[PDB]
RNA sequence: AAAUAUUGGCGAGAGACCGAUAGCGAACAAGUACAGUGAUGGAAAGAUGAAAAGAACUUUGAAAAGAGAGUGAAAAAGUACGUGAAAUUGUUGAAAGGGAAGGGCAUUUGAUCAGACAGGCCAGCAUCAGUUUUGGUGGCA
RNA sequence: GACGUAAGUCAAGGAUGCUGGCAUAAUGGUUAUAUGCCGCCCGUCUUGAAACACGGACCAAGGAGUCUAACGUCUAUGCGAGUGUUUGGGUGUAAAACCCAUACGCGUAAUGAAAGUGAACGUAGGUUGGGGCCUCGCAAGAGGUGCACAAUCGACCGAU
RNA sequence: ACUAAUCGAACCAUCUAGUAGCUGGUUCCUGCCGAAGUUUCCCUCAGGAUAGCAGAAGCUCGUAUCAGUUUUAUGAGGUA
RNA sequence: AAGCGUGUUACCUAUACUCUACCGUCAGGGUUGAUAUGAUGCCCUGACGAGUAGGCAGGCGUGGAGGUCAGUGACGAAGCCUAGACCGUAAGGUCGGGUCGAACGGCCUCUAGUGCAGAUCUUGGUGGUAGUAGCAAAUAUUCAAAUGAGAACUUUGAAG
């Protein structure tokens, strides 16, 4: 016998493989998991841990979000990232000219970015060029603007958003939503 | 598909997951919605709080058409040229050839101020518009015309 | 003869025969979990029948290996053994039981001239 | 195909051994042992008999010979784990052994060349024998465990 | 009028449907046989063989039938008919058995069985390594 | 690592060497039996079952978390400020597959009972962290940038 | 009491698979993790909701934040 | 004392402790310019393994469906029997022999009316009980012949 400090046999709870079938996304696993291997580049490991994610932890990234980030002083010339989708954005009207390395484009953000001047990149060529990652800048899309992350942590004072279908007067805006009927939360 | 659920791994067990003790019976706590003030107070006022009571006004033959008015705001307001002939308008930025959006042809009731267009004028007609709204069209060199 | 192996031990001979097979002829010998509340077996009671476990598992080396040396593989015809070719110290043909008696003679004359062990030279034969 | 196929197939290729660092030294024999004793044999079919012990052989053999003359015990070898030493000795620096080795008792009616070997050991062994008394007699008569014998407290 | 409906009727085409305890209650002389005064209730029951070629003839028997013979690819297909499981049963063989029997670990005995000679089986000694157990003796504080 | 001046050797990152018998029921497996020791009848409710608690004489076949409407979290996939061809139309090798307009749904705006109003002072803010990247350093470290996310103070929209 | 072996409301069919907080049953194997009978509310006390205990999915990071432990310093308490 | 109090040693044996091996699980690593083509692969290192209710995971089996093995089969498919054999911890899989007579599998996928010892479970079949309880109310039968394979029981006669 042996007084367990801790639970046995626990899994580690992470991700050590995309749960995707997709045949090409194991390549470019395949790609980084030897890169993180015989490198030492933290990017690398990164980029990697990113190829794993479920969908909803890898939001979209827009173009407009890239171009902000290129306006972080001393950024302007860095190989932007995306583990992911970009999306295009019509809010923004001047975008830089810079090389945008993701795993998916849309083709409103493909064609905004090479309307720029810009180029559009497999993380594949990424690796050919930037075998350390380089010079980059990893992007992540907001993760807590979900529908799904409204509704977590429902309860009394709290303030988030009711699971309901149907909303308007009539649906929850009653006894325990203002003083007048009963109470407020 | 059948083959994947809980139930093909729960044959040989015999309570089949739904415990020896509490033992799966028909409804019993009630059906629906019962006791949502009684024995579910809790749950109901803890994530459907205001479920129970009444509200303001009631409308007697409510048609939503009256209420139609979809918004669209000035940041999307360019989208409403196509692509292949929105560049020619936002170079070349001037008055006596000014790009007319009718919003209304676009599916839009009233134009609202989420704000930053181009400086480019450009006649935005509309049914309605908010006070930001027209403050910045205006401001670009635009004007908003009230059509019907 | 087959490749060297290390010796071949078994961890657990003896068939696991389900719980009062021996008692009722409606239950069967093929192994079942007791998973009653007060069962003996379940509990695992001094005298009591052993229940498979992950423990006895074989020894990976020695895994699927039949006391000559070789894993078994099933063969339906000619192309069947021919897939034995370059595998003979590690693999042995064993004749499907469906096979009928001449075909059977075209396997056993084949396999003696690519020299593939077969397990079941017997099958079905004029003797 | 009534089983599909392995779509990867072990290596048949056989694996050298490791080296193996168990170099082979001499054995050392009991302080008991040494030539010219008498030996009590434990086991074969000259169970019990007295015999002398003349060459330790390079394969760990003790090379015996209770004269033959003596008690039908020839020329042979025997394993110093199924033997008994005795504290009783007869020297044996008047007999010749060294022709006497493995390639001597290989196994393939008695050889005309073991029965002069036997002949001219014996002489020599027999010579010493009848110096001391009741020896020859000794090592005629074979040896056993009678009622009450503890051979934990007997001494050889 | 049409676009709509259609567990009835008639005429068709179909199925990742059921396959004789399933599928309609009913694959069959099935809403039949049968029960109930009555309203009603309501089954069970498919398969020899390619073809009866459904066993002429002899013999034992009062006869059923048996034993032969014969037909058939097959009677280990004889209408008590494809295959023909289990429970239960007869016979033969083996074995054990002082108020149950059955089971686990181990081995004896009996019976039974597989594979290998291009090393397979069982051992013995020596020199070592790992882990231990039991002695003898030396030097120091 | 040790030993040897070196050669090389060794008990130093896991057994070799020598020899014998048999090559078959001899070892082993299976099975019946015997012997030693052990072993209460399962299932179930239950704090507690071998129970003088219940069901179970036996055997075969049948026999119980399903489908559907609406939905929550998570995951895969397609496209992405959009998305959804399949009500319908076109077409067909004909309930398939292939093609498609106008709409409609959900999303892209909230808030108020409602009338209504409706989202940038600012590099779309400041502060604290913050992976990764950049610069300097043999390195440590230091400095610049800092997405997601977290805490917090503000700004904007609606209600009051 | 009797009203077709049926009577403190016959029999037949249908609604009807009537509802059941209650009894019984709930069908392969192995592997890993692993409980609760306690809080609050309830015409609640053989039942639920709620929190807790549990599993699973992970995610953000990479030795911190920590800790059913002591020490030091400093509080508090009214039982023996 | 083989009792009581006390002291000393030796000794016995747990699924516990030490070491070693094998299985599995978890963790941390290694491995690409032939990794001398298994990268959900192979390999290295360490630790761990009780379990009702329950959760999850990887597998085994069954009816049907798309694809493949130009798979098996009247020279015998399937089914059934088999103290004959082999593989798997196991669900199970495979082979031999007998019976048998017409269809059926392996693999990749799809799908479900998909796995039984229990439900006083349904239907059907069958036991022990057991050649047992019994076949005892209504007073009562008997002789002979005939018939017949066979007569307590049929017929006729006689009689009661
Ligand atoms: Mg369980
Ligand atoms: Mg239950
Ligand atoms: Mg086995
Ligand atoms: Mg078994
Ligand atoms: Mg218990
Ligand atoms: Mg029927
Ligand atoms: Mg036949
Ligand atoms: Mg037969
Ligand atoms: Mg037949
Ligand atoms: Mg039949
Ligand atoms: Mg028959
Ligand atoms: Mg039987
Ligand atoms: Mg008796
Ligand atoms: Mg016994
Ligand atoms: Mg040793
Ligand atoms: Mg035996
Ligand atoms: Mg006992
Ligand atoms: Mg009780
Ligand atoms: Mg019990
Ligand atoms: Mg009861
Ligand atoms: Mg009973
Ligand atoms: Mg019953
Ligand atoms: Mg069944
Ligand atoms: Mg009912
Ligand atoms: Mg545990
Ligand atoms: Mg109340
Ligand atoms: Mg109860
Ligand atoms: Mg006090
Ligand atoms: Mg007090
Ligand atoms: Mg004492
Ligand atoms: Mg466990
Ligand atoms: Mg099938
Ligand atoms: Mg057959
Ligand atoms: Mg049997
Ligand atoms: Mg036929
Ligand atoms: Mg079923
Ligand atoms: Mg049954
Ligand atoms: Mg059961
Ligand atoms: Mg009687």
């Amino acid at each position: 016998g042996i007084d367990h400090t801790s639970k046995q046999h626990k899994r580690s709870g992470h991700r050590t493989a995309p749960k995707s079938d997709n045949v090409y996304l194991k390549l470019l696993v395949k790609l980084y998991t030897f890169l993180a291997r015989r490198t030492d580049a933290p990017f690398n490991k990164v980029v990697l841990k990113a190829l794993f994610l479920s969908k909803i932890n890898r939001p979209p990234v827009s173009v407009s979000r890239i171009a902000r980030a290129l306006k972080q002083e001393g950024a302007a010339n860095k190989t932007v990232v995306v583990v992911g989708t970009v999306t295009d954005d019509a809010r923004i009207f001047e975008f830089p000219k810079t090389t945008v390395a993701a795993l998916r484009f849309t083709a409103g953000a493909r064609a905004k970015i090479v309307k720029a001047g810009g180029e559009c990149i497999t993380l594949d060529q990424l690796a050919v060029r930037a075998p350390k990652g380089q010079n980059t800048l990893i992007l992540r899309g907001p993760r807590n603007s979900r529908e799904a992350v409204r509704h977590f942590g429902m309860g009394p004072h709290k303030g988030k958003a009711p699971r309901i279908l149907s909303t308007g007067r009539k649906f929850e805006r009653a006894r325990g939503r203002r003083r007048s009927k009963g109470f407020k939360v | 598909p059948s083959r994947f659920t809980k139930t093909r791994k729960h044959r040989g067990h015999v309570s089949a997951g739904k415990g020896r003790i509490g033992k799966h019976r028909k409804h019993p706590g009630g059906r629906g919605m019962a006791g949502g003030q009684h024995h579910h107070r809790i749950n109901m006022d803890k994530y459907h709080p205001g479920y129970f009571g009444k509200v303001g006004m009631r409308y007697f033959h409510k048609q939503q058409a009256h209420f139609w008015k979809p918004v669209l705001n000035l940041d999307k307001l360019w989208t409403l040229i196509p692509e292949d002939k929105r560049d020619q308008y936002l170079k070349s930025a001037s008055k006596e050839t000014a790009p007319v959006i009718d919003t209304l042809a676009a599916g839009y009731g009233k134009i609202l101020g989420k704000g930053r267009i181009p400086n480019v004028p450009v006649i935005v007609k509309a049914r309605f518009v908010s006070k930001l709204a027209e403050e910045k069209i205006r401001a670009a060199g635009g004007v908003v015309e009230l059509i019907a | 003869a087959s490749l060297p192996h290390p010796k071949i031990v078994k961890k657990h001979t003896k068939k696991f025969k389900r719980h009062h097979s021996d008692r009722y002829h409606r239950v069967a010998e093929n192994w079942r979990k007791q998973k009653g509340i007060d069962s003996v077996v379940r509990r695992r009671f001094r005298g009591n029948i052993s229940q498979p476990k992950i423990g006895y598992g074989s020894n990976k080396k020695t895994k699927f290996l039949s006391p000559s040396g070789h894993k078994t593989f099933l063969v339906a015809n000619v192309k069947d053994l021919e897939t034995l070719t370059m595998h003979t110290k590690t693999y042995a043909a064993e004749i499907a039981h469906n096979i009928s008696a001449k075909n059977r003679v075209v396997i056993l004359a084949r396999a003696k001239a690519l020299g593939i062990k077969v397990t079941n030279p017997k099958g079905r034969l004029a003797l | 195909s009534a089983q599909k196929a392995p779509k990867w197939y072990p290596s048949e290729d056989v694996a050298a051994l490791k080296k193996t660092r168990k170099a082979a030294r001499p054995q050392k024999l009991r302080a008991s042992l040494v030539p010219g004793t008498v030996l009590i044999l434990l086991a074969g079919r000259f169970r019990g008999k007295r015999v002398v012990y003349l060459k330790h052989l390079e394969d760990n053999t003790l090379l015996i010979s209770g004269p033959f003359k003596v008690n039908g015990v020839p020329l042979r070898r025997v394993n110093a784990r199924y033997v008994i030493a005795t504290s009783t000795k007869v020297s044996v620096e008047g007999v010749n052994v060294e022709k006497f080795n493995v390639e001597y008792f290989a196994k393939e009616e008695i050889k005309a060349e073991r029965v002069e070997d036997q002949k001219v050991v014996d002489k020599a062994l027999i010579a010493e024998i009848k110096k001391t008394p009741l020896l020859k007699q000794y090592l005629s008569a074979s040896f056993s465990l009678k009622n009450g014998d503890k051979p934990h407290m007997l001494k050889f």
